């Protein structure tokens, strides 16, 4: 029951296992996330592994990776320790991010915009909840990123034709469009961030 | 330093 | 190995206090090894509050190494000190 | 506000007379109970959204600060969630060590 | 004493026979109420050679100082604490004794995750 199960001891013994490794070296730490590993172990490392702190070193150089796919890995991986640690320098590096993700916007093609878009928005929800200061720059970018998806949105045909639907309620939490469910998910996360601000 | 919390409370010597 | 050589140091504040700067850190293993270091000076710092708070904090830890370090450190200091067995 | 800010220099002008402050703040804590509860998150230095770093132990300001706000939540138990949690381990830490002045 | 001592030796040297375990449990009574010194000797000997309603039946009963000795096999030789005949070790666990909360405190750690969830499932709804 993910917390009455072997599964958990087994992640408690490896997560001090990986944190006395990390102290031993944390080269090795760098290393790792370098490399990264699926995003479902984030919560679980982030929490588990108490010098996973250290990860805010070189997640400005590891947001700066050329692969796309290390870009959406630093932002996962800054999301979580932003969570677990609301430092100066982790608001500084949660500043940054944005910064990247509105670049990347403007640089990244329409393809390449859902595949980033699609993993790295829920990221901006704990930004939020860590660092109460970034709502304004947060909803700038939301508004951008939203506005730039409707237009190729309206560019092709579309099967649900999410224009029209502008005006729906709090809808409750497969082969749809790339960009209309990009459309979805950026609605998802202005919900989700304006739950957690209300609350 | 990746033994200590940054939270933990500064040494000074 | 040296118990009856540190009753003559004398300058038993800074010493304990960069030895306890490391009852803070992340590391179960460096915290056990820390409480054992009290414990093995609980003969020359009876009554010392700080080292009291972290062998009781640690006796709730998680880590079992931390907890088995913490009792022998409240072993040791319950020999040396009364108001640490009071409570 | 004022007469804590001179009780703190005082304590650092003169540090032998510890004692003697902690019991006027925990005499000032606990018959000025209300007064001193807006003044919390200025006497803790209680960021809105960072975590703050945990304030070093047995440094007598700080200690002078907490006798202060104790006293000031005994009697009243209408915000005493405004601690973090380092705060709650130096209430158990002087409740082990300061138990005279520190009330529960 | 001299009963006792010749099933003590005819449990060494002999094999199993009719249990009967309601006369096991009568003789195991009877001996705890007269407070035989050979009753870990007896209780060794019929254990070496099921157990578990035995020791059961006996605890879930008085026993006074040897109530030690039932606590002590049936954490032994029940391997977890709740997996053969669970009723009777549901009711030495939560029911309405003064050695509950050593069992409490071995089946919190020693029984497996999903004992543990049915125990919870069973004892809640």
């Amino acid at each position: 029951d993910n917390l009455l199960c072997n599964l958990r001891e087994v992640q408690c013994l490896i997560c001090c296992l990986l944190h006395q490794m990390y102290i031993a070296d944390p080269n090795i730490a760098k290393l790792v996330h370098f490399q990264g590993y699926p995003c479902e172990l984030l919560p679980l490392t982030v929490a588990g592994i108490p010098s996973m702190h250290i990860c805010l070193d070189f997640i400005p150089e590891l947001i700066a990776q050329p692969e796309l796919e290390k870009q959406i890995f630093a932002i996962q991986l800054l999301s979580h320790l932003c969570i677990q640690y609301a430092l100066p320098k982790s608001l500084s590096v949660a500043r940054l991010a944005v910064n990247v993700m509105g670049t990347l916007l403007t640089v990244l093609t329409q393809a390449k915009r859902y595949a980033f878009f699609m993993p790295t928005l829920p990221s901006l929800v704990s930004f939020c909840r860590a660092f109460p200061p970034l709502y304004e720059d947060i909803m700038s970018l939301l508004i951008q990123i939203g506005q730039v998806c409707a237009s190729d949105v309206a560019t092709q045909t579309r099967d649900i034709d999410p224009i029209i639907t502008r005006l729906q309620q709090i809808k409750e939490k497969g082969s749809m469009d790339p960009d209309v469910q990009l459309c979805h998910c950026i609605e998802r996360t202005v919900i989700e961030i304006i739950n957690m601000s209300v609350s | 330093s990746p033994s200590y919390s940054p939270t933990s409370p500064s040494y000074s010597p | 190995q040296s118990e009856k050589h540190l009753e003559k140091i004398l300058n038993v504040d800074e010493f304990v206090k960069r030895i306890f700067s490391v009852i803070h850190s992340n590391d179960p293993v460096a915290r056990a090894i820390t409480l054992r270091m009290l414990g093995s000076l609980a003969s020359i710092i009876p009554e010392r509050k700080n080292a009291h708070h972290s062998i009781r904090q640690s006796l709730d830890s998680h880590d079992n190494v931390e907890v088995e370090a913490a009792v022998f450190a409240a072993a040791n200091f319950s020999a040396q000190s009364k108001d640490f067995a009071v409570g | 506000h004022l007469a804590l800010v001179e009780l703190l220099k005082n304590l650092t002008k003169y540090p032998t007379d510890r004692d003697s402050i902690w019991k006027c703040l925990k005499f000032l804590g606990s018959r000025h109970p209300t007064l001193v509860l807006p003044l919390v998150p200025e006497l803790l230095s209680t960021h809105p959204f960072f975590d703050t770093a945990e304030p070093d132990m047995d440094d007598p300001a700080y200690i002078a600060v907490l006798v202060l706000i104790f006293n000031a939540a005994k009697t009243c138990p209408t915000m005493p969630a405004l601690f973090s949690d380092h705060t709650f381990r130096h209430y158990a830490y002087l409740r082990d060590s300061l138990s005279h002045l520190v009330p529960a | 004493s001299s009963t006792v001592r010749a099933v003590i030796a005819t449990l060494r040297s002999g094999e199993q026979c009719s249990v009967e375990p309601d006369l096991i449990s009568k003789v195991l009574q009877g001996l705890i109420e007269v407070r035989s010194p050979h009753l870990e000797e007896l209780l060794t000997a019929f254990f070496s050679a099921k157990p578990v309603v035995v020791v059961s039946s006996l605890l879930l009963q008085r026993l006074g100082p040897s109530s030690g000795l039932l606590v002590d096999w049936l954490e032994m030789l029940d391997p977890e604490v709740v997996s053969s005949c669970p009723d009777l070790q549901l009711r030495l666990l939560f029911s309405r004794p003064s050695f509950r909360p050593y069992l409490l405190t071995l089946f919190t750690h020693q029984s497996s995750w999903p004992t543990l969830h049915q125990c919870i499932r069973v004892l809640l709804g």
